[PDB]
């Protein structure tokens, strides 16, 4: 059930550890888990070289709970493409945590780097601290991005959250910087704090809700008025929101930005 | 004074880099800050006077110069180079490209001297290996 | 080195050998009658032996190809490799150069032609060739929208156009006169196009028909090894089959005249799948491959290649600028463009040929109809207009489809949209290609029509030692039922030799020699030649953006220059 | 008299004046098409050692086109 | 004195190939047709340090070594490195860039060029939405409307306007009079002074202005009565100028890659140019900086599949700008060694990256004295491409032109230095 990884001193040259996920840990003894391959720069190494490993094995990934009992700020790709189980990180992570995720749950108790939940398909990611750029984003050049799952960031995020989103749900309880929902096609973004600029830049569909203040917005949106008591993607939101449709710089755009009335009179 | 710092090219700094960045020419062309004459008056400085530029990310001393390419109100121009790059915003926003242009800085007159090219680099404190 | 290839079932259509068990002898990069008793042996028992494949039409080297690579990093992430003996690479649909040569080699191909080179960008094509292992190669410079060609051909001055072409083939180190959407791409320089073969370009006031006719006359006047290589107007439009058949007739009464090779056809029509469409809109879109196939059967002046849909997510890249903008308009996907001054245009768009979708379903059917309704394989070559209809890595799957009506009906009756049955006749065609007809459309027809059948496309004495051994036993395996064994076997050749040296063994690349660059050497009356070169240099001074002295490709770009002579003195 | 005068210390070598000049254009097709002259030609001015350089001031008709094209007032029509 | 004609200039992406070099002895003493910058590269400035031998820092002081000793230690450093950065490339020729790709492969390195500090955001943008371009000659002979968006060619591509705007072309035989010239820049630059229309917009708001322009273009109403400091009604009048073009060209530069939004400023610019083609022929060209920055992105793309920020650590190539970019590796302290060639990140990286350069072994394949050599551990001087060494370079819109060798040099070329560096790196591994 519970498998404990205690990090050793983290290296300046970061680690890539896609193989830290329940799917790989399943059916392995503690000794075999120590011998799992991870990368350390341009060198292939063993997970045991940077982590103490304890706990009890299990045969199915559903029953496996990985907890990283320490800061791993310089390890990338943890939980990448995991289908089931749970990961708990008692500290910070680097980039790509849960990238390509299909199922299960990851909880990061500190900060996360960029591309957290990139190309997410299913499952849940929850980050108790701050996140970087490109939460739930796509990959370079691809027009098909995140299609399912839920990402919850309790702190702040930076740029291009939900880039090319095509499904799923992202919730930022804090503030974001610029261009949340850039090129969005489908899905739901809820920003409970503030937005600096360009919410919904070049979106074609989907829904963005901003409960705080947007300092700037975009002239390609048509203002539709005010809506109360909004139901979107199974979430009920109280209060009134200014309603915008765009981004009409894009042909056939049907995206929706909702902005809370209390702090967005200058946007109307 | 709070101002907007913009950076980029000038033929004089282009001539200078292909002449030699070890040359005096390069300090004269790149260790400068271009200002509207009205801004120089408000700050109480003349061409040739030195300016201390401070930002969230660093600080530098540059020679004040009258902009012959007029600037918007509140903006200054430092040509690309290590002086400008003491103060501009390093973060790339996960693009790999820093924010070299349009950075809030504080400028104030100073009698300190402009650092020449090898002296400027010493602040980064290169350790041999 | 000396090699003896023993006890293989040899298929060599040019020498009329049809599965006979037979030894092939090799000496210093050539096929010879006999070798010493010390020659090292390659055991081909229970295996097929063919000449190295010869691809007459692929997009593998040049600017438009590299834009497809650069602006599709998602395509590389899909398929990235590093075989530790060799160079890293990536790209499912548009592979990098080292990956490109490895994979032609893995499937037993030893010669592949780049089909569209913008003359001003010719250095780029040749630079990418140098980083393309194994295969011998050549590049087709583009002529159908060239300012000099349009100006000379309107005045009826075909000899001056032939002098220009002679200069251009030498300056770009090119091999054939390639024509793409003649007059239409110049019309796209202002955002337009031409419709039908009698619709002139802006200003230049010359028709596609006159461009096609004049360049065919030029082609045989220069005695080039290959014929004109025609990509028709009105590509990819419902109802365009009539523009295609009309185009096919334009050069019919021009008589072939190669100085090198055995080519006996004046017209080469490329990826004809895209030119065989009926209907009037996409909603009443219907296959017209029977009429197209029937024209080819009855006519003796034309060779075609099909441009077979492989039902993949791929990348389209063409010198047909206006057509790609239309394609971007339909599917909304990222679009690249490059108009090349005085010479050509180009466009790049991804396309998803989903088997579920009705239009790609009919497109797949049309190509199968072309392969199967054409009686004589000597008139057809196996192509995917790589990557336009699919990556060349899918030639084995195309082979598998042709050798097995089981494979086809399995796809027709499940996955393929119903429109493949409703809007074509593929389902009623149970013809199956034999191993001899496969070697004909993947080796012999291409080698012959390109003017290389002296040294390429056959296993006889005098040929280059370009040889493919496929681990499949025609006496023991049924191609119709075991279609997945056909596909897998043609993908990963047991043994491949390139100029007598082993370069692939059991699907693995084991050596990385550089191939030759075939280009065309022609000589024209010195007086007309000088006059044309004086005219060419005057426009360079006025209208080009580079200087005349810097334009032609320097000899440093051809480490392995292999000139082929057209008309001399 | 009013005549052509160069201020090379302000000059960029950008070539706008050389190309804009109709006397230059008429005499050198390369200049008319925006290139610096490569063939030997006698024209009013060229860019040499990185700056504008007057070679045949007698051919200048004082029309003013080059001046319009110079953004940094490096070539002028003034006394002498 | 002898005059060498048809020389290609090795400075900026204009890549002029009509330079005349004046050669005295074995030395280039003057130029014709080259602008003030190009001339400055060809000719030696008095008092300027041109390293004639390799050097190594023995703490404190630099000492002259042999080529074999310098390349020797350089190979040690890269072989032992677990995250080496191979950065620069833009001011050397394509054959050397190809060797660098193979060497980055051999060392498991990240290879990256100046695109990551330059038109990188245009690369990211074109990968997402497209790349509709043309060559210089179509502009000269067809262009009806010429826009310089966030670039200042009078100072950065000095001959760019004279060759593409003032030039008399086939369909534009009146040159400058046949073209509407537009410049978009928050400053009144010397390029803006020549414009018929100058949008002196608010800095950092191009993305907003372009959003209004495209919404207008597609028939929609512009929400606010002023955008990026530009009145609503002119947005519409400017959109009308572009729609009525017979042939329009959008030249854009660092004012739009370095500004807020970075790659997304290029993104929206590209998509507007695309959509304008339903009303008028329109195309764009990035004003790429160095004479062969474009060439590296070409070479690296065709050999590996990716244009820059290419990391071979895992054997296969991988590509993530923002992770695998020169400034990412330095500022995140990932790089444990860095090799510089034909570039000056000491002068032109931000403070935060320089602090990391202070902590790691830095190799510099460099002919002149620079802020990078002041931060370097090993200095290896080469023959300079375009003057003492030949090879292919790529102009800003992809046109390949071969750089010429005008005078001889006793120093090794970059290509030879890199081929020896690669041979030894293998000996190590
Ligand atoms: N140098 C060579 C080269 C080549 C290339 C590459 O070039 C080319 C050129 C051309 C293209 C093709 C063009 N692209 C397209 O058509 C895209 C789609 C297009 N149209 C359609 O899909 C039409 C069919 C559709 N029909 C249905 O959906 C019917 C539903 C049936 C059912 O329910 O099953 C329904 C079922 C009926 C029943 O129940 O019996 C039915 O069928 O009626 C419709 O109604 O519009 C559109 O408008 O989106 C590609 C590439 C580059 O360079
Ligand atoms: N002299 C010289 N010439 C060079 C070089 C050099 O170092 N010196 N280097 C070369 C290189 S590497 C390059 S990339 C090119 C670069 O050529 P350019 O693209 O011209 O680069 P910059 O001069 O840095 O900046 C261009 C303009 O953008 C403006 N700008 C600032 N903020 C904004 C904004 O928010 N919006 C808009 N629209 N504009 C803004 C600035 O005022 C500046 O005039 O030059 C090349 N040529
Ligand atoms: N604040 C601010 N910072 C910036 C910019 C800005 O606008 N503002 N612009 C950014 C941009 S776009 C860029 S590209 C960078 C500048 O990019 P850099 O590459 O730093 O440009 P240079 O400083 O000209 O450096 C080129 C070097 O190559 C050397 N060189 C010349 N020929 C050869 C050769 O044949 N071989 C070799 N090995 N070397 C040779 C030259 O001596 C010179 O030192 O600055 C960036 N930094
Ligand atoms: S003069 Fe004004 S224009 Fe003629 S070159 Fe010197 S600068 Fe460019
Ligand atoms: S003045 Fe009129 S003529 Fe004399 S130069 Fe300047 S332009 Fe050519
Ligand atoms: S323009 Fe760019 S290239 Fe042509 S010269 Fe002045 S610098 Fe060298
Ligand atoms: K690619
Ligand atoms: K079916
Ligand atoms: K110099
Ligand atoms: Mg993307
Ligand atoms: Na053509
Ligand atoms: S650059
Ligand atoms: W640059
Ligand atoms: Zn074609
Ligand atoms: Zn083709």
């Amino acid at each position: 059930s519970e498998i404990i990884l205690t990090p050793k001193e983290q290296p300046e040259v970061p680690l890539e550890a896609p193989n830290i996920k329940p799917d790989v840990f399943a059916g392995k003894s503690i000794e075999e888990i120590k011998n799992i391959q991870i990368m350390h720069g341009n060198e292939v190494v063993k997970l045991g070289d940077f982590f103490e490993v304890s706990g009890e094995p299990a045969d199915a990934p559903e029953d496996i709970k990985i907890i990283i009992d320490g800061d791993v700020y310089n390890t990338k790709r943890i939980g990448q493409e995991m289908t089931a189980g749970e990961i708990i990180v008692r500290g910070n992570v680097n980039m790509y945590v849960g990238a390509g995720m299909k199922g299960g749950k990851i909880t990061v108790e500190g900060n996360a780097g960029s591309w957290a939940g990139q190309d997410m398909r299913g499952g849940e990611i929850e980050i108790l601290g701050d996140a970087g750029d490109y939460v739930g984003s796509s990959y370079r050049g691809d027009w098909r991005g995140m299609s399912g799952g839920t990402i919850t960031v309790h702190g702040n995020a930076d740029n291009e959250i939900g880039e090319y989103m095509n499904g799923g749900k992202i919730i930022i309880k804090g503030d974001v910087n610029i261009m949340p929902g850039i090129h969005m096609n489908n899905g739901l973004i809820i920003i409970e704090g503030n937005v600096v600029a360009r919410a919904g830049g070049e979106m074609a569909g989907g829904t963005i809700v901003v409960k705080g203040m947007m300092q700037e917005f975009l002239a390609g949106f048509k203002y539709l008025g005010v809506e109360k008591d909004i139901e979107v993607d199974g979430e009920e939101l109280p209060g009134a929101f200014y309603k915008f449709e765009g981004d009409h710089a894009i042909k056939g755009a049907k995206g929706i930005v909702y902005a809370a009335v209390g702090c967005n009179g200058h946007i109307a | 004074m709070r101002v907007i710092l913009n950076t980029g090219r000038t033929i004089w700094q282009g001539q200078a880099i292909e002449s030699g960045k070890d040359l005096k020419m390069y300090v004269d062309a790149a260790a400068i800050i271009q200002m509207n004459p009205e801004m120089m008056k408000q700050l109480g400085i003349a061409e040739g006077d030195n300016v201390k530029v401070i930002s969230e990310y660093g600080d530098v001393v540059v020679k004040a110069v009258e902009a012959k390419e007029p600037l918007p109100e509140g903006m200054v121009y430092i040509p690309m180079g290590p002086w400008a790059n003491r103060v501009i915003r390093p973060y790339t926003d996960s693009t790999a490209t820093p924010s070299f242009k349009n950075i809030p800085v504080e400028i104030i007159p100073t009698d300190e001297e402009v650092l020449d090219m090898p002296t400027l680099m010493k602040v980064y404190g290169k350790v041999g290996q | 080195m000396e090699y003896i290839i023993k006890n293989g079932f040899v298929y060599c259509p040019l020498n009329g050998v049809d599965g006979e068990k037979m030894d092939i002898c090799v000496k210093d990069g050539k096929i010879v009658e006999s070798v010493s008793d010390s020659a090292k042996v390659i055991d081909a028992s229970g295996k097929i032996v063919m000449p190295g494949g010869v691809d007459p039409h692929s997009h593998i080297a040049g600017a438009k190809v590299n834009v497809g690579r650069m602006y599709r990093p998602e395509d590389s992430k899909r398929d990235a490799e590093k075989f530790k003996g060799g160079r890293a690479g990536s790209g499912f649909s548009v592979p990098s150069t080292f990956m490109t040569g490895y994979r032609y080699a893995q499937m037993g191909y030893t010669t592949a032609m780049e089909a569209a080179m913008p003359p001003l960008l010719a250095r780029h094509t040749h630079e990418e060739f140098h980083d393309t292992p194994i295969i011998d190669h050549a590049a087709y410079p583009l002529f159908g929208n060239n300012w000099f060609v349009m100006e000379y051909l309107k005045e009826g001055d075909v000899d001056a156009c032939a002098a220009y072409a002679s200069w251009l083939l030498r300056a770009t180190k090119g091999y054939t006169i390639k024509i793409v959407n003649p007059a239409g791409t110049e019309a796209w320089g202002w955002g337009g196009n031409v419709h039908g073969i009698y619709d002139p370009a802006p200003y230049f006031d010359i028709t596609p028909a006159e461009i096609i006719k004049g360049l065919a006359e030029v082609n045989e006047k220069l005695q080039l090894p290959h014929s004109i290589h025609l990509h028709c107007n009105d590509l990819g439009h419902p109802g365009n089959y009539e523009t295609t058949l009309a185009s096919f007739d334009v050069p019919k009464n021009i008589k072939p005249n190669p100085a090198t090779g055995s080519r006996d056809t004046v017209l080469y029509a490329t990826h004809v799948q895209f030119h065989s469409y009926g209907g009037t809109t996409w909603r009443d879109f219907v296959s017209e491959a029977p009429k197209i196939a029937d024209y080819v059967n009855k006519n003796d002046h034309i060779v075609i290649d099909v441009g077979q849909i492989t039902l993949d997510e791929t990348t389209t890249m063409t010198a047909d600028g206006p057509m790609e903008y239309d394609l971007h308009s339909l599917n909304g996907l990222k679009w690249a463009n490059c108009d090349v001054e005085l010479e050509t245009g180009s466009g790049v768009v991804p396309f998803i040929y989903s088997a579920r979708a009705p239009v790609p379903a009919v497109q797949w059917a049309i190509g199968m109809e072309l392969f199967l309704l054409i009686d004589n394989p000597e008139k057809v070559c196996l192509t995917t207009d790589s990557p336009n209809a699919g990556p060349f890595t899918r030639y084995p799957r195309v082979i598998a489809w042709l050798m097995s009506n089981k494979y086809r009906m399995n796809l027709i009756e499940g996955e393929l949209h119903k429109w493949a049955q409703r809007k074509s006749t593929v389902a009623t065609i149970d013809r199956e290609y034999t191993f001899s007809e496969i070697a004909q459309i993947t080796r012999a027809t291409s080698a012959k029509v390109l003017g290389l059948s002296d040294t390429k496309g056959h296993l006889g004495v005098g040929a280059d030692a370009d040889i493919a051994v496929y681990d499949i036993n025609p006496e023991t395996v049924d191609p119709s039922a075991e279609y997945m064994a056909i596909e897998e076997a043609f993908s990963r050749a047991a043994c491949v030799l390139k100029d007598g040296e082993i370069v692939v063994k059991d699907g693995e690349v084991v050596a990385s020699p550089h191939g030759r660059t075939y280009w065309v050497d022609t000589q024209v009356d010195e007086s007309i030649y000088s006059e044309v070169l004086a005219n060419v240099e005057s426009k360079f001074k006025q209208y080009y953006s580079v200087n005349f002295a810097n334009y032609p490709v320097q000899d440093d770009y051809l480490p392995k220059s292999a000139p082929v002579k057209g008309v001399m003195l | 008299a009013i005549g052509l005068k160069a201020y090379p210390e302000l000059c960029h070598g950008c070539g706008n004046c050389v190309i804009a000049c109709p006397v230059n254009a008429l005499r050198s097709p390369e200049v008319a098409g925006g290139k610096g002259p490569t063939d030997d030609v006698e024209i009013i001015m060229i860019v040499e050692d990185g700056v504008v350089n007057i070679k045949n001031p007698d051919l200048c008709g004082k029309c003013g086109t080059c001046v319009e094209s110079c953004p940094v007032d490096a070539i002028r029509l003034e006394e002498l | 004195m002898e005059y060498v004609k048809n020389v290609v200039c090795p400075f900026c992406g204009t890549l002029c190939d009509d330079i005349i070099c004046k050669v005295e002895g074995n030395e280039i003493v003057g130029t014709i047709n080259a602008c003030r910058i190009g001339h400055s590269k060809f000719v030696h400035a008095e008092g300027a340090m041109r390293y004639k031998k390799p050097l190594i820092r023995k703490n404190g002081e630099f000492v002259e070594v042999s080529y074999d000793e310098a390349i020797d230690k350089a190979a040690k450093i890269l072989a032992e490195s677990k995250r080496p950065l191979m950065y620069g490339w833009s001011c050397t020729e394509c054959e050397a860039q190809a060797v660098g790709v193979e060497l980055a492969e051999e060392a498991g390195a990240v290879i990256d060029n100046t695109a990551s500090v330059c038109h990188g955001p245009s690369v990211l943008a074109l990968q997402d939405v497209g790349y509709p371009i043309c060559t210089f000659g179509e502009v000269k002979n067809r262009a009806d409307v010429v826009v310089y968006w966030g670039c200042n060619p009078m100072h950065a591509h000095p001959r760019h306007m004279s060759r593409n705007v003032f030039a008399r072309g086939f369909f534009r035989e009146r040159g400058r009079s046949d073209r509407t010239l537009i410049v978009v820049d928050p400053r009144k630059t010397d390029s803006a002074k020549l414009a018929d229309i100058h949008l002196q917009l608010d800095f950092d708001r191009d993305y907003e202005l372009l959003d209004a322009m495209r919404a207008c273009l597609l028939g929609h109403e512009i929400l606010y009565d002023e955008v990026a400091g530009v009145p609503r009604e002119q947005i519409e009048e400017a959109v009308e100028v572009l729609k009525n073009a017979q042939f329009g060209i959008l030249f854009f530069g660092m004012g739009i890659t370095h500004s807020r939004g970075k790659h997304r400023n290029i993104d929206t610019a590209i998509m507007m140019v695309q959509d304008l083609n339903d009303y008028a022929k329109w195309t764009l060209i990035p004003m790429r900086g160095h004479y062969n920055v474009t060439g590296f992105n070409q070479v690296c793309t065709w050999e590996s599949g990716y244009p820059y920020c290419v990391d071979f650590s895992g054997g296969e190539p991988r590509y993530n700008p923002g992770e695998t970019g020169a400034n990412d590796l330095l500022q995140n302290r990932e790089a444990d060694a860095m090799m510089v060639i034909a570039s000056d990140p000491g002068a032109h990286f931000p403070q935060r990256a320089l602090e990391r350069m202070a902590e790691i072994p830095v190799i510099a394949i460099e002919p002149h004295r620079t802020p990078t050599t002041e931060m370097a551990d090993i200095i290896i001087p080469p023959a300079i491409v375009g003057m003492e060494a030949e090879g292919t370079a790529y102009r800003m819109e992809g046109v390949p032109i071969r750089m010429k060798k005008v005078v001889d040099s006793d120093l090794l070329s970059d290509r030879e230095i890199l081929e020896r560096l690669l041979e030894k790196v293998r000996e190590y591994k």
